[PDB]
RNA sequence: ACCUUAAGAUAUCAGAGGAAAGUCCUACUGAUCAAACAUGCGCUUCCAAUAGUAGAAGGACGUUAAGCAUUUAUCAUUGAACUGUUCAUUGAAGUCAUUGAUGCAAACUCCUUGGUCACACACACAUACGGCGCGGAAGGCGUGUUUGCUGACGUUUCCAUUCCCUUGUUUCAAUCAUUGGUUAAACUGAUUUUUGGGGCCCUUUGUUUCUUCUGCCUGGAGAAGUUUGACACCAAAUUCAAAUUGGUGUUAGGGGAGCUGGGGCCUUUCAAAA
């Protein structure tokens, strides 16, 4: 339907907290209309153990997605 | 089918940038700017008043009020009305929109100056400002003006006084300055 | 810090947050009576707000915000519980209030103008440079 | 037994239980009847409606008699008592001053209570035809 | 019609009392 | 179209 | 819907909004979607036992918002209005 | 108060609410807005019951008096997924007579404008 | 420069008719439903002292107030004494508060809101209480008419098509005029002009707030105007004002005559049944 407005977050990195406790940091790689995200390079902040090179966020888990850069 | 309410031009259904684009221009960016103008325009005329319960006043009540006196009202011609009217609206928007700002004329050769007081190159809302006047730059160094006094700066700027008491003021300073 | 003379700024933003929280709207007179005393650079402002807001009262019965009622009967003989005409009263008392703050003002505006054509016209510097500095 | 009567009482909250509530409340501060409302008021056909010897309230709509109300009482001396509770300061209800002076009769359940302590109930109801 | 004027005031006309410089 | 699901079908369908 | 439209009408000045979890946000709206997705400017975040932050920016999940508050000013928004005159759009 | 018994959410437009959330949570203001069924309120302020004193609530001095931890917060727009139910409180300032006297002021007002507004735009 | 569209429908069943089986339609007909508008119920609840200085409802994001009672203020590493306790060092985070938070309770001050209406200062009531003054607010129920969601816009070779007083009010008297009733000489009632008196109101605070202009407290007044129009105000830039373009509003309250929609009650006339 319509796209989120997250064409200027790209290849930026972000701080999105999964569910109401996780809190994982990344470089965003792209997105879906769901809010789906694909971000390379993870980090499960809390001795913060690294996810993997390529992960993917069900859009429904996301709460929110501020970003650590300049933007 | 979507239009705008301000600017009343019926637009071509949108929901991305063309809508983006209507709300960023300057037909719907001053227009809009007007309209809000108008309205919390009225609310500072309005003028009317709460319902008015008039109860029958008591012998005893009206006694003592009826002793003491009877007291004239001042009361002034249409055209001085419409005059004093203006002028009191003229000088409560002056005086609404008037901001003190000696503190930021006290510090001008401040060391640390550019960073604090220029609001372009602060911390917080620096992010704003970071197609469109000689700005100060951060790179400023105390060694620039190391004695302000030589000629540079001017004189603090008077307190400003009430122009209806201009009269209060004492006549003559204590001491003669030329 | 409210004595400053240059202390125009804390003031307004002490007023400006009065106004914007507090709902009773008492505590606004009673800081700004306070202010109407310190001899501030920007007293003017400070007057204005105080004539204005006089200026814009509507009854009786407001006065109260203003002092006590036993001290507006006995000093300046302004019944607030007066009943009849209420109209020509309440012009009588914003007179008599009007004239107490020209007084207060003639005050104010005596000890601010001594004290700027003395000694606050000739400083030029307020602020800490460095130690290698020299002062006139 | 005997009924009190009372004068320059509020004619406004038109309900009768609802008045009686509002006055028994005035009259009794922290009463246990009228602080807990939806209690439906002993109705005592021929029980205290409150206590210090409330009996019952005896109001009336006719336009002859607005703000006068009548208050019967258990025992006569309860009710001197209750003189004595005004001791002449003026009890108000609402904002209005009440005046208070004894009833010329007493009220019809305090005529009952002193005929238990039944020619007279036949007596009063025949009384009722003849001036109706 | 602006309410804030600058103040203005009349000199003392330069006596040996109202001169800021005497030192003697 | 719908749900965003029309959309991913007409999406995913095509990427197999 | 009014209120999305309404969301649409306060970008710009800054709203308060509180999430499902507990936290709360305020600062300057930047954009806003149909879905209610809004993107906050200078955000300062309360998380949900007190502690108060300050991030540049935040992009929330409208599935998550509670409430959002704008300016008291908008009550006197044109789209309030219930009888409304129209252009007669053309062909 | 009373309200009549067909009276859906639009015939309570600025009528004084009660609406409930999820959380324990009521909000008490002006509805003006609907949709989702997703309010918008004028002024309203939330209330909450803490947890210090929700144990009052529980079944057992006679008469209970809870305090309440009140937030002022104004035209807000609430969201249809976490409104549980909704009361009315308060009848809006205007009489029934008033209001209709004023839609049709307001209906007249534009119908002349409208009128003038195309005389214009035409010529 | 980006954008050019989800598709359908607008009370419902039953009966008669028209274009074997549906299919559609009927300024057709019943019944139900819903909406609007009139209109009623002995319907139900609510509408503040002035015979007085009050009170009711709701607030305070108000004070006393540091009130009275409890309870809270990091984690890891290393050294030292010690029978867990104390002192120092490195690293890690860390909402502000401790005059806080939480529990309890009271006084005080102040804001908004209302018919502060009329007649009364009254001996009622068992079928318990004339609910038998005028309004207003909110619902409940019933009837009638129209409609079948509702509104702008165009066309008609469609219909439509009004006046008057008034803007403190009320009351008494003097007087003028008009009109009716009885004996145009007398009396009586209704309307009006001028002057005076009494009461209440003027916070109408931009001194009547429908607009402009003239104007006012020893007064309540004068002139012009009333919707394809006028008036008030806001914003700009030309480098003061004026100019224009773009906007937001205001154009009211009461009474009367006609004309007209509805109810109740009465009369007459007509039709059906008893």
């Amino acid at each position: 339907v319509s796209t989120p407005e997250l064409k200027k977050y790209m290849d930026k990195k972000i701080l999105l907290n999964i569910n109401g406790s996780r809190k994982v940091a990344g470089i965003l790689r792209g997105y879906d209309i769901f809010l789906n995200v694909v971000l390379d390079d993870a980090m499960e902040i809390n001795n913060n153990h690294q996810l993997g090179l390529q992960t993917v966020i069900r859009g429904n888990s996301i709460i929110s997605l501020e970003a650590l850069d300049a933007i | 089918k979507f239009y705008c309410d301000y600017c009343d031009t019926y637009l071509t259904h949108d929901s991305p940038s063309v809508r983006k684009t209507h709300c960023s221009g300057r037909k719907h960016k001053e227009n809009v700017k007007d309209y809000y103008r108008n309205k919390a325009r009225d609310i500072i005329n309005k003028h009317n008043h709460k319902r008015r319960h008039i109860g029958k006043r008591g012998r005893k009540e009206r006694e003592n009020s009826s002793q003491n006196e009877t007291l004239k009202v001042t009361c002034l011609s249409n055209k001085e009305k419409r005059h004093i009217m203006h002028v009191k609206k003229m000088n409560q928007k002056e005086l609404a929109q008037t901001s003190i700002d000696t503190l930021k004329l006290l510090y001008d050769g401040s060391p640390g100056y550019s960073k604090v007081f220029v609001d372009a190159n602060r911390f917080d809302i620096g992010d704003l400002v970071k197609r469109a006047q000689t700005s100060r730059s951060r790179d400023e160094t105390c060694e620039s003006n190391p004695f302000p006094r030589l000629n540079n700066p001017k004189k603090l700027e008077p307190p400003k006084i009430l122009s209806q008491w201009s009269n209060t003021i004492p006549k003559t300073s204590i001491f003669y300055s030329v | 810090v409210g004595l400053h003379f240059f202390s125009g700024e804390f003031w307004d933003l002490y007023l400006e947050q009065i106004s914007s929280r507090c709902t009773s709207s008492k505590k606004y007179w009673n800081v700004l009576r306070k202010i109407l005393e310190i001899p501030l650079h920007s007293f003017s402002k400070f007057y204005a707000l105080w004539l204005q807001r006089i200026d814009d009262i509507m009854d009786l019965k407001q006065l109260s915000q203003l002092t006590s009622k036993d001290e507006l009967l006995k000093k300046l003989k302004i019944d607030i519980n007066y009943s009849g005409r209420k109209g020509p009263y309440l012009q009588d008392a914003k007179k008599k209030l009007k004239k107490i703050t020209k007084e207060m003002y003639m005050v104010v505006q005596y000890q601010v103008l001594e004290i700027y054509s003395i000694f606050e016209s000739k400083i030029y510097i307020n602020y800490y440079t460095s130690p290698e500095t020299l002062v006139s | 037994m005997s009924a009190l009567y009372f004068q320059n009482l509020p004619s406004r909250p038109a309900n009768k239980e609802n008045y009686t509530r509002l006055l028994l409340k005035h009259i009794n501060p922290n009463n246990k009847y009228a602080i807990n409302p939806s209690l439906p008021l002993p109705h005592n056909k021929l029980l205290l409606d409150d206590q210090m010897g409330l009996l019952e309230v005896s109001i009336s709509r006719s336009s002859k008699m607005t703000n006068q109300a009548f208050l019967t009482f258990v025992t006569q001396e309860e009710a001197d008592r209750f003189l004595e509770k005004y001791t002449t300061t003026a009890l108000k209800v609402q904002g209005r001053k009440v005046r208070m002076g004894k009833a010329r009769t007493n009220s019809l359940l305090g005529l009952s209570i002193e005929m238990q302590k039944y020619n007279l109930d036949i007596k009063k109801v025949l009384k009722a035809r003849k001036l109706k | 019609m602006s309410q804030f004027i600058y103040p203005v005031q009349q000199q003392p006309s330069l006596n040996h009392f109202t001169d800021p410089n005497n030192t003697t | 179209m719908s749900t965003p699901a029309a959309e991913q079908r007409k999406l995913v369908e095509q990427l197999m | 819907g009014i209120p999305v439209k309404l969301l649409n009408e306060a970008q710009g000045h800054i709203v308060s909004l509180e999430l499902t979890t507990g936290a709360t946000y305020r600062g300057k709206l930047v954009e806003s979607e149909d879905s209610m997705n809004v993107q906050l400017r200078d955000v300062i975040a309360t998380e949900p036992q007190g502690a108060v932050t300050h991030m540049d920016q935040i992009f929330v999940r409208g599935s998550q918002i509670k409430f959002i508050v704008v300016p008291d000013l908008l009550k006197n928004a044109p789209l309030f209005k219930k009888n409304s005159s129209r252009p007669m759009p053309p062909i | 108060i009373q309200v009549a018994h067909s009276s859906r959410l639009a015939n309570l437009i600025d009528y004084k609410l009660r609406v409930l959330t999820q959380d324990g949570r009521v909000y008490i203001g002006q509805l003006m807005a609907f949709d989702h069924m997703n309010l918008v309120l004028n002024e309203c302020i939330e209330e909450r019951v803490p947890k210090t004193q929700l144990d009052k609530l529980r079944p057992r001095g006679t008469t209970l008096n809870i305090k309440v931890e009140k937030r002022v917060l104004g035209l807000t727009i609430l969201r249809g997924e976490q409104i549980l139910s909704t009361v009315v409180e308060d009848k809006p300032l205007l009489s029934k007579k008033e209001r209709l006297v004023r839609d049709k002021k307001e209906k007249k007002q534009a119908q002349k404008q409208t009128k003038l507004r195309k005389e214009k735009e035409k010529k």
